[PDB]
């Protein structure tokens, strides 16, 4: 369901291939680029102030000395923490070749 | 002791604001196809000149059928930035050549002019394109915010030339901050009198031979003098206005 | 006329210097003049030297290729196009057939 | 020594080295 | 490309060999057509005086040359799905589509050797016999060439006539073979022939600003401009071109030059086209450095490679007629 | 170079320029170009491990 | 085109995302607007050989 023209309804919580509102977010849109656009502009953004509050929602943990660093490899180890291996390109090589 | 900091990213914003006069205004490498060390370096070895770059001295210093005028097919000529360019391929014998950067991808970087637009934006400037889940799940990150006050200048400071992309680092010394080595590594402004131009070519070329002639430092049992001074009972130490020192030093010498 | 080892050169120059010196001039070597083969070369229409079977005009870069026992003079392309792979060893004007030491 | 055209260096020549293309070419 | 060669050349002075290699200007490699049909037929006989062959050569159907190199058809067929293939694409007669000898100078060649001598075509008895004595022949000559030594690119071939003489160890087979060749050869320069070089397709990306002075270095090049369009998505447009192989030497380094890095090209090869001019003409004045005009190209390209293989100096049309002297 | 860095543990890029652990050549180090193609082996996991 | 005719899968791996977040800075619905026009453009080269 998570891509296409596909919608959401939260009050339903069920997949909707008809829009809700007419202001409303594809499903590709509202769970999938909208957190990564706002991990991106929380690491970018906002090292200083508010990436300790979001690392805690997401989950991830990461040492005083990783702060430290510059944005491009802070950026680069926050999304090694998050999406992990990269098992979703094993996936679809072992499912199409 | 002063030697290491660490900044905020509104702190590093307000200097790279502050700072612009003195910077470039380039995203990307490509600007020195031609123009960096490695063509220059070529060209050294070579003995050739690209148009506004240095010159050197030569490091170098019969009838045949290989080389007949009548075998040739004159089409275009072959420029001198061709044989920097592909140096294996248009030379007889390239020695101590170097292979230059082919090419970087274009950094399609987008300035924002006005603050009070989002940070996400369809700039003008870009093309136009043309089963049941929990109650508890939402998705990821629903509580912040898209974009902050601080999105479009945190963006910003990934594009910006050294030391503004970086958070923290140590204090250099004074002097070992050149602050106009860009001017001179750019080309020349058209429309320039001649002595300018000149000007540039001689800049450049000081500028390539330091960067030749360099062997990494050499480890060495260091020693130091004014420590030396200060342990002996015949020098004192004080705090004095630099004016006033600096009048002490000119009586002195005399 | 050309020699077994493969010089080519004039007759009326080569018979009165074997009659005054035995030998050959390219070699210390004497040489009989009996084993001096005749050599015969095609013209165009033009008048230029050209390969009898492929009608190559001859140049200082051309491979030149002579049969020992018929004297005629073909492009060496022409000899191994045709006789080396096509195991034919017959001469392509005549009939005639050469072995392969006769190649020259 | 651009286009192969020039002197490798204008040291030691009297001059100061530099050239123009000719003008009244057909 | 350059950027190919220039590795090629890295690792055949650094770490192939430790030699000092002196390295020529780059040129291309040509081809040769037809424009037209021959004016004569054009016959040859063999050096025993009987066995002779007439041929004429016409240029080919032009979505054909592609679909043989692209093998969309192919020899391997039984004849007459290959009668089929011709009679539905291009228009071609059964008796034409019975005719086909093979492809030239390989399986796969951009031409086509065909009979055309219904009355004696019941000679087949004995024609078949010198059937791949003259097939050698044909891929001979198209793999040479009279005109610049080089391959003979998208012509068909037609046996108008032939004679032939019984006995098989009279004609053999070692003087079918030559005998065919310069009949193609007669064939191919009386039809008025030309040359073609390779064409290059060019794509470049680049900023708005910097689009005119695309147009202006093409321009110097005898290159053109297909396309012109915008990227989705990007403040980044693309222009597509074609470009003659011989003027893309330092191409995009003269683009990249010219628009301060910003425009960037690839090149690739795309197809064969016809160099402007008559190859066989020997009015033309070719001075040995200066450049040429586009009336004549061919010639000068012509003449320079003979040159440089060491050929002959001069072609003319009766070069490979017999001698009735 | 992202798949050997999850794979081999020590190997790591040096945060400021990338490790091309596939261009092994010092033509392509320098020239920043991939010249020649490159086999690697690896073992990894899926989704469901 | 060569893959297609040399007979093989093809499976699509759309990299460089950052760009369209970090450079072009496009608003999430116009990412997926490029997104989908990118794997259209596939469809019909495929499609097409």
């Amino acid at each position: 369901r998570l891509w296409g023209d596909i919608y959401f309804n939260p009050k339903t919580r069920k997949f909707t291939k008809k829009a809700p509102t007419s202001s409303s977010q594809r499903s590709f849109v509202e769970f999938i680029l909208e957190p990564l656009y706002k991990i991106l502009a929380q690491v970018v953004g906002d090292v200083d102030t508010s990436l300790p509050r979001t690392l805690d929602e997401l989950g991830i943990h990461l040492t005083k000395e990783e702060l430290k660093l510059n944005i491009r490899p802070l950026l680069r180890l926050v999304c090694k923490k998050f999406f992990g291996e990269f098992t979703g390109f094993v996936d679809m090589c072992v499912q199409h070749i | 002791t002063y030697q290491r900091w660490q900044f905020t990213l509104p702190m590093m914003s307000t200097l790279y604001r502050l700072a612009n006069q003195l910077l470039t205004d380039l995203v990307d490498d490509n600007y020195f196809y031609l123009f960096d060390l490695k063509a220059f370096f070529t060209s050294k070895a070579l003995n050739m000149a690209i148009p506004g770059g240095p010159k050197f001295e030569p490091l170098v210093r019969d009838w045949n059928e290989f080389n007949d005028i009548n075998k040739i097919i004159i089409r275009q000529p072959i420029r001198t930035e061709y044989k920097i360019a592909f140096p294996y391929l248009y030379n007889n014998l390239p020695h101590h050549v170097h292979l230059t950067w082919y090419h970087t991808p274009n950094v399609v970087f987008i300035k924002t002019e006005d603050p009070d637009l989002p940070a996400f934006y369809f700039d003008p400037l870009i093309n136009p394109i043309s089963f049941e889940l929990p109650e508890f799940v939402e998705p990821f990150l629903k509580d912040t915010p898209l974009y902050t006050d601080n999105t479009a200048n945190g963006i910003a400071l990934l594009w910006a030339p050294r030391p503004f992309n970086l958070r923290s680092g140590r204090t250099r010394r004074a002097l070992d901050i050149p602050l106009v080595k860009n001017w001179y590594r750019e080309h020349c402004p058209a429309g320039q009198p001649v002595k300018v131009r000149v000007s540039y070519q001689k800049l450049l070329k000081y500028y390539v031979l330091n960067a030749l002639k360099h062997r990494p430092p050499k480890a060495q049992k260091k020693r130091y003098l004014f420590r030396s001074f200060k342990a002996t009972k015949f020098f004192q130490s004080t705090k004095l206005d630099w004016v006033e020192v600096g009048l002490q030093v000119c009586r002195q010498g005399y | 006329v050309c020699t077994p080892d493969g010089i080519v050169f004039d007759l009326l120059n080569i018979v009165p210097w074997l009659k005054k010196y035995g030998t050959n001039p390219s070699n210390g070597e004497k040489l009989d003049g009996r084993s001096l083969i005749k050599l015969n070369f095609s013209k165009n229409s033009e008048g230029k030297y050209h390969c009898p079977v492929l009608f190559t005009v001859f140049t200082n870069n051309t491979h030149i290729v002579a049969v020992r026992t018929t004297g005629n003079v073909y492009a060496y392309e022409a000899v191994e196009q045709l006789n080396i792979k096509a195991k034919n060893f017959r001469d392509l004007l005549t009939d005639e057939p050469f072995s392969r030491q006769d190649i020259i | 020594m651009y286009n192969g055209i020039g002197l490798p260096t204008p040291r030691g020549s009297g001059t100061n080295g530099y050239v123009q293309r000719n003008l009244s070419l057909v | 490309g350059e950027l190919y060669l220039d590795c090629v050349m890295h690792d055949l002075r650094k770490m192939y060999s430790e030699i000092d290699i002196k390295v020529a200007d780059p040129v291309v490699t040509f081809c040769e057509t037809v424009v037209e049909t021959s004016s004569l037929k054009c016959f040859a006989e063999t050096p025993n005086k009987k066995n002779k062959i007439t041929m004429i050569a016409e240029p080919l159907e032009k979505g054909l040359a592609e679909d043989i190199e692209n093998e969309v058809v192919q020899i391997t067929w039984n004849r007459k799905k290959l009668g089929e293939f011709f009679q539905t694409k291009y228009d071609w007669d059964l008796l034409a589509a019975r005719s086909i000898w093979a492809f030239g100078p390989d399986a796969t060649g951009p031409n086509i050797l065909v009979d055309d001598t219904l009355p004696s075509e019941v000679d087949k008895a004995l024609l078949g016999s010198v059937k791949d004595s003259i097939v050698q022949g044909f891929q001979w000559g198209t793999r040479e060439g009279p005109l610049c030594d080089e391959l003979i690119r998208n012509v068909k071939f037609k046996i108008l006539d032939a004679v032939v003489a019984q006995e098989p160890l009279h004609r053999g087979g070692g003087q079918i073979i030559p005998t065919a060749r310069r009949v193609v050869y007669s064939a191919f320069l009386m039809a008025t022939p030309r040359l073609m070089e390779p064409y290059y397709f060019v794509e470049v990306q680049a900023p708005a600003d910097c689009v005119s002075a695309v147009y202006t270095v093409l321009a110097r090049r005898r290159g053109h401009v297909t396309q012109d369009a915008p990227i989705p998505g990007s403040p980044l447009y693309t222009i597509k071109a074609f470009i003659p192989a011989i003027d893309s030497f330092g191409f995009e380094t003269d683009l990249r030059t010219h628009t301060q890095g910003q425009a960037f090209s690839l090149s690739v090869f795309h197809h064969w086209q016809i160099v402007p001019g008559d190859p066989l003409d020997k009015s033309i004045v070719i001075r040995p450095l200066e450049p040429q005009p586009a009336p004549h190209l061919a010639r000068e390209f012509m003449i320079k490679t003979r040159r440089r293989k060491g050929l002959s100096e001069d072609v003319s049309i009766s070069k490979f007629f017999d001698d009735p002297m | 170079d992202c798949l050997i860095e999850q794979t081999h543990p020590e190997i790591r890029k040096r945060y400021d320029q990338d490790l091309c652990y596939t261009d092994i050549l010092f033509t392509e180090q320098e020239r920043g170009v991939g010249i020649k193609s490159t086999p690697v082996t690896v073992v990894l996991p899926d989704t469901k491990g | 085109k060569h893959a297609v005719q040399e007979r093989l899968a093809v499976t699509v791996c759309i990299n460089k995302i950052d760009r369209l977040i970090l450079e072009l800075k496009l608003p999430p619905t116009d990412a997926y607007y490029k997104l989908r026009h990118i794997v259209d453009e596939v469809n019909g080269l495929i499609s097409m050989y």
